[PDB]
């Protein structure tokens, strides 16, 4: 539940920085999010 | 399309059961170039941070990509012949090469001939590296096919440009392509009727 | 602190004071509490806090009997912020303002002075339909009658002509600028800085005003005519025609090699089989009209 | 900040690196620092590398932007009014005005070349909009530039 909490958060930080993809940054910010 | 999904799938690819990521953004490059206008393929293609890391890479295409964008000419024409033999040599692009050459010939012979009302046959066998003679007859050969908005004078070599309105190439693609259907729907109505 | 000067603190001091909000105090002493915030914040120079405070006073008050020095204070302070700024339409109305005071309109020469500001400034304002509507109940006054020039200048600048700057400045510049002892000249256009930069103005309305008319009865014009019927040579007028056609205030095509001007928009076939549409329209509604004209004709002489 | 200035140094997005010099800004707003003029500064070059200079002004006269009145704000005003009228011959002077302001490094100056390529263009788009037919020389002469030069840029606006 909490790896795709991360996948999910990741999705949000590339929409929060208008982007079309996902990249690292936004799934490293999106692991130090969720934990 | 091919360019439409290329430039969409460019920062996602990963099927390299089909072919490299080089050889794909080779095949971005080049279908970018055949379709996309100047806007578009200087907002995508000539900008995109991966085409030009892989482009970077890629000593070739990448000239040939800019020499187009940027109008030095005759080094597009050994781009183009380059490219044309490896697109020969491919079997997906094999039965389009000689299609491919002539739309990216017409298409660099338009980006010369727009931004200029008049253009001696010598200026454009100048600018193109080929001779008077060879780029005069490729010219004539275009503008009687209709895919160049210009006419040329020979008595005293000079290549006048003209504006058409858009509306005449959508009336006559609107005929061609009505006729094209209404053939098919003609020979549904013979399959049926009878 | 003002009479030992250091106004600026002064200034503070009063705009420290929030005397819109002040219940028992009297509505006369509330606005000549803010009159005076405004005064010092116009000497501060401070014309941003001089608007904003402006903004808390309703005109309406100026209505209600013993509100004339009050008004005219107000009207005075506006005409001098809007000065200051540029506009020369609220200055227009506020000096209207002034004329509608009975205190103006006693003492003769007062209302003769007022009036002619209201006139310059309603000319020196940019065209648009308020300036057109003000021109027009301006021009309805019947009170301009005494005045003999400034009417003839409004009668020129509302209509539908050309008019020569020179000939202007000739007929009228020598009794608005300077001159008419008798009546005294108003100071729209003193020799004062400001007032070249409103003679200026002037000039820049009359050639506005000129392009205008060029545009709606013209076709098509060169420039070397242009020039000449604006008082410019051609390239100040082909700059102040590129000004007018950037701003979007009137169309027009400079054909510079052939030295020609076109205000004609591109022929669209819609606006050409529009026209033509409603040409028949009105056609076929006066030939009804007119058959009707026949009809009543007839009964008139027909029966006997 | 750091974002915000990565972010337009690597070019690309401008929405997202005035997005990220807005919130710097809040953050700095004299509530930890004094850094909050540069942010704004940043906020304002950014509003007008993405062809919007009338917000600039907007952005300046804010409640919260109104306290910061100077010359590291002021500067940014004048470049927004020279966007605004499209005039290179402004905007040139509004960076001999302020040269050290806007020319000593603070992360600007690799973007005073764009500024200028686009404001040329903008420019020429203005100076020829009232004509129909008009000479080359008469355009650099309006526009303070090289004949060869307004040739080439009007050529690649044309392509």
């Amino acid at each position: 539940a909490e790896v795709k909490g991360v996948c999910t958060e990741a999705g949000m930080y590339a929409l929060r920085e208008r982007r079309v993809h996902v990249t690292q940054e936004d799934f490293e910010m999106a692991v130090a999010k969720v934990m | 399309q091919a360019a439409e999904l290329f430039l969409d799938t460019v920062s996602t690819f990963t099927s390299y059961e089909l072919m490299d990521y080089k050889t794909f953004v080779t095949y971005t490059v080049y279908v970018s170039m055949i379709a996309l206008e100047r806007p578009d393929l200087r907002e995508k293609v000539i900008k995109g941070a991966e085409i030009l890391e892989v482009l970077h890479s890629l000593p070739a295409v990448r000239q040939y990509l800019f020499s187009l964008y940027e109008c030095r000419y005759s080094v597009f024409f050994q781009s183009l012949a380059v490219v044309e033999q490896e697109m020969k040599k491919d079997w997906l692009f094999a039965p389009h090469y000689r299609y491919y050459v002539r739309e990216m010939r017409i298409h660099a012979y338009s980006q010369l001939l727009e931004s200029y009302r008049s253009l001696t046959l010598g200026y454009m066998a100048e600018a193109f590296g080929v001779g008077v003679e060879f780029i005069d007859q490729e010219l004539s050969r275009f503008i009687a096919a209709g895919r160049l908005h210009c006419k040329i004078d020979k008595v005293n070599e000079i290549v006048e440009t003209n504006r058409p309105d858009s509306k005449n190439w959508q009336y006559q693609e609107t005929i061609k392509k009505g006729d094209l259907l209404l053939n098919r729907v003609q020979k549904l109505s013979r399959v049926i009727n009878m | 602190k003002e009479q030992n000067g250091d106004v600026k603190e002064a200034a503070s001091i009063l705009q420290e004071l929030q005397v819109e909000t002040y219940g028992s105090m009297e509505k006369k002493e509330r606005v000549e509490f803010i009159l005076e915030q405004m005064r010092l914040c116009l000497a501060v120079k401070d014309y941003i806090r001089t608007q904003i405070i402006s903004k808390k006073i309703n005109t309406k008050f100026f209505q209600e009997e013993n509100t004339e020095k009050l008004k005219l204070k107000y009207y005075n302070l506006m005409i001098q912020l809007d000065q200051h700024e540029g506009s020369y339409l609220s200055i227009c109305k506020h000096y209207r303002a002034i004329y509608d005071t009975p205190c103006i309109q006693a003492e003769s020469e007062k209302w003769q002075q007022a009036l002619k500001s209201v006139v310059l400034y309603v000319i020196l304002a940019p065209f648009d339909n308020e300036q057109s509507d003000l021109v027009h109940r301006i021009s309805g006054d019947k009170k301009l009658e005494e005045i003999p020039k400034y009417k003839d200048l409004l009668k020129l600048f509302t209509t539908m002509e050309l008019m020569r700057w020179s000939t202007l400045v000739e007929d009228y510049g020598m009794e608005l600028r300077k001159g008419s002892l008798e009546s005294p000249a108003t100071d729209v256009f003193g020799s004062t800085e400001e007032g070249e930069k409103r003679w200026k103005d002037l000039k820049n309305r009359v050639v506005e005003h000129n392009i205008r008319i060029m545009a709606k009865y013209y076709t098509r014009i060169t420039m070397k005519r242009m020039a000449q019927l604006l008082d410019l040579s051609v390239d100040e007028s082909e700059a102040f025609l590129s000004n007018l056609v950037v701003n979007k205030t009137i169309f027009a095509k400079v054909d510079r090699l052939a030295g020609i001007i076109n205000f004609q928009r591109p022929k669209d076939p819609n606006n050409l089989l529009n026209d033509w549409s409603q040409k028949l329209n009105s056609l076929m509604s006066l030939v009804n009209k007119t058959t009707h004209l026949i009809a009543k004709e007839e009964m008139i002489h027909n029966l006997q | 900040m750091q974002s915000g200035i990565i972010h337009a140094a690597e070019e690309k997005d401008w929405k997202t690196a005035y997005s990220y010099f807005y919130e710097a800004f809040e953050g700095y707003d004299s509530i930890d620092s004094p850094k909050a003029i540069t942010s704004l500064k940043y906020m304002l070059l950014c509003k007008i590398m993405l062809n919007t200079p009338e917000d600039v002004q907007a952005l300046v006269s804010g409640k919260l932007a109104l306290r910061y009145a100077g010359r590291q704000t002021e500067a940014l005003k004048c470049v927004a009014q020279a966007s605004k009228n499209r005039s290179l011959a402004d905007f040139e002077k509004a960076l001999t005005d302020y040269r050290a302001e806007l020319r000593d490094d603070p992360i600007i100056s690799t973007h005073l070349a764009k500024l200028y390529d686009n404001l040329l263009e903008q420019n020429l788009i203005r100076v020829i909009e009232p004509f129909s037919r008009v000479q080359i020389e008469h355009i650099s002469s309006l526009i303070k530039l090289s004949k060869a030069d307004v040739e080439r840029k009007l050529s690649q606006m044309i392509l």
